[PDB]
């Protein structure tokens, strides 16, 4: 037994809006005063809220509204005491002290498999439009018995901190204001002080993500390998209501910049604004040599070029027009600065960049006015090889190793398939350099490749051209370009590049396994599934038939071909991407 | 893919128009065998039937239409042959497979679909997952309009044919579709080729399935229009996700074209909300309960006692003077067993009545226990019921559950009380109750079992040692209720609001109802006819009923208190009087925690 006498009440205070401040805004919030009742750096997140087997909890719930605010846990283990829903412990008044029975049941918590705690959310439940738009949340842990500690920490854990990814409509309460910007844990474009986190830390964290507005929260860190739902996952996907977490094995320091990607999520320009520094820890060491046998002394030779060319793609579709500029990687076999390496591509990947599949000889070369940049996922990469595109951009000519001229040069869960995928782009500009079809593809599998010269692969990846001056269309000297209804006319959304599915028809014989490098990349707002045919997959061994994606990412796809028959790929969605939605796919 | 087992599976497609605020499901080789989705399927709506096969064997599926759009069907995950998709596209081969794309109405086939063992049930931690049907033609226009179903596919052999009906676990194939107004097809005129419901209705769709101790087989397999990247809200009991062992978070955002079997454990009794967490489509906010009951709803509730009151037990038809009203739990007496002369009303008007436990119930079944007489046998052998919650739309019961067929088998014995558990929720406030064959007579006296909300009416404890009731103190005298040995009454001092109840409790529990029992105390039992239901808060604490008692001697009568009253203090000034007070009390209830 772990009882758990609580004081948590509420208050009203204000906050900046636009963040970049005399503008008040009194607004309800959670706080927590000292025991027995009578910031900047956190931001408006209120109380948090312990919990272990065997516990009963209750919350001297005190309230300074005249609309009654009351509480609802998420943990939904309450009774009827304390339900905190009505139909046909609701409302409290100013002063109403109260006290619940919110008895923990193993079904709220994970006691298993999940991160040490589990997390819902810790906010009210009658009035989620206009009173609850005032940032009332927080959150929960519900964990195995036998871990949590008085002193804001876990026991097996060095630190634990949490960012909500949620918002409130600052517009839709009983006291709006007329002019709309979201919020998320009320600290957007970077204004929260560093969690200035060293290296080698065992660190958890805990992401909680609800909504009060339409729209997806699927963050994604920036330069870490996580430890999420049993599945060695790369970004964190996941909408609203729920709650992930991340565990980030650290090692190197540095400087990063988390967000989301939408057209929404970076103009405002939702961020963050992390710092790494150094402490003295020291853990476990690394391994090189693998029974003299097993040696795989591999690594490889690379130059990335990046040039400045147009290209032409569609002619009649299978079942001005086709040429527009690209900026996009291709691979070579030397140095001698010869032509492109892939001499016929070859009718699997087409336009796809080179196959970016052990430190960094595998190198690049930069030939704009610019520097710009080559960054994979999954890897928790020293800045020893950086490009550290921190919030403060150093100097051009002769600061810090951030630049790099032209001229210059992971053990995943088994449940998955045998071995992991991860894609990648350009580092520079996540939403404006990356538009410009500035978009790469990345493969890590197993350590079970060898050969000299370096069980069906095949390339696509639906994809958008977003390649958002005069001259530049049919019309000779007037064209117009980032006008949304013309834009939205030349919007390339692709399967694998050509504007629709070109003359690359894809054809396959019969009785192999193959295996499609599928992944979603672009600036669009929704996400999408897939339509499969008449076999199934095995994803954690669950033979399904479709699969989702979330923006910036794309997995693996297995199959067990044992039958004879055509089929077709196809992908439903509704009418503004039916039309864009199809997709052609043969067979034997 | 030839694999199993030959048998008839037909399924239609009447088109209806369905006010919100469609197929069903046939059984022999051709047409005619119309079987009405009951209250076992009377929340599906939209929903059609719901297709049932094992590993790998054989699905036919007959089917038609009946209005203005050729139809097909969509397979995801099944073993079937070339021609058995439905959609115009490229064909590198001539156009001979071409008769599975426009389905013209009035056609009967013989499909043939399969779900191959690796494709079926593989890695046996997913073990009845949900699949899916659906005319392809236009996702966005008949799946979106509702012309659709499930493919739950279990193992391969423990499941009694043909019912096909998951046993030991319930069912719910909730497709969560934003169904709008602007497009709707069948039901709708305009575009016939801010609401988030199943099968589109909104504010309501009461119903839902549930029983305690157990889990379920929830399907959330959104599949339609895919900007509905909903958010999952659920009170009650949570759910966490399988198959992939380790998601047992609780809430879940709700993805399109996903599925997942979610398990719940219903284990807390009541009502409770449901919601859609998307910001302002939570203006739907669906306040559907699956009403959570006490497990302790399995013995009889007012006829062996005899609070479902004799006096309108009464034959509709009625016969002689036989009337079921001198009728008891095997009542001392030759005349005991309601019995209209059998007349050949074939479906109608058999032999029914009209009962009712007076109040709101949550019928589980009626027994009987038989009393022939010495050569009348007085016994049925069949049974259906009928229920009325206005009183105009008294609807049978022809369910379709695990043990219930078209005439479930009710009432069929001589003499046992024999069990039957009414699987779907009862919402009834009166039904009409008919029998059919027995020996030229239908005998019935129904046993009714049923539990409301709440229904903690136990013996609280008198004597538990916690809340006691020997110690009554009133200004009428401590007492001798049950500490015998004493002597045999009970004595008051005069008849208005002049008692206070301070029955030494002091617990802080739900006692959800109360009744007031007779006895026999000297002569006519006296007791309380009503009393100002006083409040009783945490200080020196009264109030006029601003948040009745016994009227006869012999009976378990009770006046339960309207809304639930849970306090500190315990007290009933009674208002009222029968002349004085003469019964050894036990007031029933019991604790929540």
């Amino acid at each position: 037994a772990q009882l758990r006498q609580f004081y948590v009440a509420a208050q009203g205070i204000s906050w900046s809006y636009r963040p970049e401040s005399v503008t008040s805004f009194k607004k309800i919030v959670y706080r927590e005063y000292e025991p027995y009742f009578k910031s900047t750096i956190s931001g408006l997140l209120g109380p948090t809220l312990y919990a272990e087997v065997g516990d009963i909890i209750k919350v001297h719930f005190k309230n300074k509204a005249d609309k009654p605010l009351s509480i609802h846990p998420q943990g939904i283990r309450y009774s009827k005491l304390s339900e905190g829903a009505s139909y046909l412990d609701d409302a409290v008044a100013p002063g109403r002290e109260y006290t619940y029975e919110w008895s923990i049941s193993e079904d709220s918590g994970p006691t298993h498999d999940d991160p040490p705690c589990l997390t819902h959310i810790y906010y009210s439940h009658e009035n989620l439009i206009e009173d609850f738009n005032s940032g009332l949340i927080g959150p929960l842990l519900i964990c195995k018995k036998g871990t949590l500690t008085e002193g804001g920490t876990q026991k097996t854990f060095d630190k634990q901190i949490v960012l909500l990814f949620a918002v409130f409509d600052e517009s839709k309460s009983w006291s709006q204001s007329s002019s709309l910007m979201y919020t998320v844990n009320g600290y957007v474009n970077g204004t929260m002080p560093d969690i200035t986190v060293c290296a080698h830390d065992h660190i958890s964290w805990h992401l909680l993500g609800m909504s009060s507005g339409p729209e997806l929260f699927s963050i994604h860190f920036n330069g870490q390998v996580l430890e999420q739902n049993h599945h060695k996952v790369s970004a964190i996907t996941l909408v609203s209501a729920t709650s992930t977490t991340a565990n980030m094995t650290v090692g190197p320091e540095g400087k990063w910049i988390i967000s989301s990607l939408t057209p929404k999520h970076l103009q405002a320009g939702m961020q963050a604004y992390i710092d790494i520094k150094n402490c003295p820890k020291k853990t476990r060491n690394l391994k090189k040599i693998t029974r003299e046998q097993r040696r795989h002394m591999k690594r490889w030779e690379y130059f990335i070029a990046a040039e400045e060319v147009i290209w032409d793609y569609a002619p009649v579709i299978p079942a001005i027009g086709k040429h527009y500029k690209k900026v996009m990687y291709t691979q070579y076999e030397d140095e001698s600065f010869t032509k492109h390496t892939v001499n016929p591509n070859m009718k699997e990947d087409g336009i796809l960049g080179p196959i970016i599949r052990d430190t960094l000889k595998i190198v690049f070369k930069n030939m704009a006015s610019r520097p710009y940049s080559i960054y994979p996922h999954g890897v928790t990469f020293s800045p020893y090889e950086d490009e550290v595109n921190s919030s403060f951009t150093s100097g051009r000519n002769n600061t810090m190793i951030r630049a790099v001229q032209p001229g210059e040069t992971d053990e995943p869960t088994e449940n998955d398939a045998q071995c992991l995928t991860r894609p990648y782009y350009s580092d520079v500009d996540i939403m404006r350099d990356i538009a410009s079809g500035l978009i790469g593809l990345l493969l890590i599998c197993k350590s079970r490749s060898l050969d000299r010269r370096g069980d069906i692969e095949q390339q696509a990846v639906f994809a958008v051209f977003d390649e958002n001056i005069n001259k530049f269309c049919e019309n000779p000297d007037e064209v117009k370009r980032d006008d949304p209804k013309f834009y939205e006319s030349n919007i390339m959304s692709t399967i694998n590049g050509y504007v629709p599915e070109s003359i690359t028809t894809l054809g396959f014989c019969f009785d192999d396994t193959v295996q499609w490098h599928f992944c979603s990349v672009g600036t669009q707002n929704e996400i999408l599934t897939i339509h499969f045919t008449g076999h199934s997959f095995i994803y954690g061994k669950r033979h399904e038939d479709t699969l989702t994606l979330f923006p910036m990412r794309g997995e693996s796809v297995t199959v067990t071909m044992d039958n004879v028959g055509t089929w077709m790929l196809t992908s439903m969605n509704s009418s503004p991407r039916s039309k864009k939605l199809r997709l052609k796919f043969r067979d034997v | 893919s030839n694999n199993g087992n030959r048998r008839n599976y037909y399924i239609a497609a009447e088109e209806i128009s369905w006010d919100y605020s469609v197929f069903r499901k046939y059984l022999d080789s051709t047409f005619t065998k119309r079987d009405p989705r009951g209250e076992y399927e009377e929340h599906l709506g939209i929903l059609g039937p719901i297709i049932r096969a094992e590993v790998d064997d054989v699905i036919q599926v007959r089917f038609k239409n009946l209005a203005s759009r050729p139809y097909s069907l969509h397979a995801h995950g099944l073993s079937y042959e070339k021609s058995s998709e439905g959609k115009t596209y490229e064909d590198d081969s001539p156009e001979w497979f071409k008769e599975d794309n426009a389905v013209q109405p009035n056609s009967s086939y013989t499909y043939v679909w399969h779900a191959t063992e690796r494709s079926g049930p593989e890695s046996p931690g997913s073990a009845c997952r949900a699949w899916a049907y659906y005319s392809a033609v236009n996702p966005e226009k008949d799946i979106h309009s509702g012309l659709i179903g499930p493919l739950l596919i279990c193992q391969k052999g423990i499941l009694h044919k043909d019912s096909n009906m998951p046993m030991d676990m319930r069912e719910f194939v909730l497709l969560f579709m934003t169904f709008d107004e602007k497009k709707s097809w069948y039901y709708e005129k305009k575009s016939r080729s801010e609401f988030h419901a199943i099968n589109g209705m909104i504010y309501s769709l009461p119903g839902l399935k549930m029983y305690e101790q157990e889990w379920v087989r929830l399907h959330l397999l959104n599949i339609g229009g895919s900007q509905d990247i909903h958010v999952v809200h659920f009170h009650g009991q949570t759910l966490l996700e399988n198959g992939n062992k380790q998601h047992q978070l609780g809430v879940w955002p709700l993805l399109p074209g996903s599925f997942k079997t979610l398990e719940m454990k219903a284990s807390k009794p009541g009502w409770w909300l449901l919601n859609t967490e998307v910001g302002e489509n939570q203006r739907a906010g669906m306040q559907t309960p699956f009403l959570i009951m006490d497990r302790d709803c399995r013995m009889p509730m007012g006829l062996s006692t005899g609070i479902i009151s004799d006096s309108q037990i009464k034959a509709s038809e009625f016969l002689g003077y036989w009337e079921p009203r001198l009728a008891r739990l095997n009542n001392g007496g030759s005349y005991n067993a309601w019995s209209v002369e059998k007349l050949a009303a074939e479906f109608a008007s058999k032999p029914w009545i009209q009962v009712d436990m007076q109040k709101e119930v949550i019928i589980t079944g009626i027994q009987t226990q038989g009393a022939k007489h010495y050569l009348k046998s007085c016994y049925t052998t069949e049974f259906y019921v009928a229920y009325s919650s206005n009183q105009i739309n008294w609807q049978i019961f022809k369910g379709n559950s695990t043990r219930n067929v078209m005439y479930f088998n009710g009432n069929s014995d001589a003499s046992t009380i024999k069990e039957n558990q009414f699987d779907p929720p009862i919402v009834a406030r009166y039904i009409r109750i008919s029998p059919t064959r027995a020996y030229n007579r239908p005998t019935l006296r129904l046993e009714l079992q049923g539990c409301e909300v709440n229904g903690c009416s136990t013996p609280l404890g008198m004597e538990n040692g916690k809340i006691e009731n020997k110690q009554i103190t009133a200004s009428s005298f401590r007492a001798r209720l049950n500490a015998q040995g004493r002597v045999n009454a009970w004595q008051a001092k005069a008849n208005n609001n002049k008692q206070w109840l301070e029955i030494d409790l002091l617990k802080i529990k739900k006692i959800t109802a109360i009744i007031t029992q007779g006895c026999k105390s000297l002569s006519s039992e006296m007791y309380v006819k009503s009393y100002t239901i006083h409040y009783s808060e945490q200080g020196v604490e009264w109030k006029p009923y601003r948040l009745e008692g016994n009227t006869n001697t012999k009976g378990h009568v009770k006046n339960f208190f309207n809304p639930p009253i849970i306090s500190r203090f315990i007290r009933v000034i009674p208002k009222t009087w029968n002349q004085s007070i003469a019964l050894r009390l036990e007031l029933f209830g019991c604790d929540i925690y």
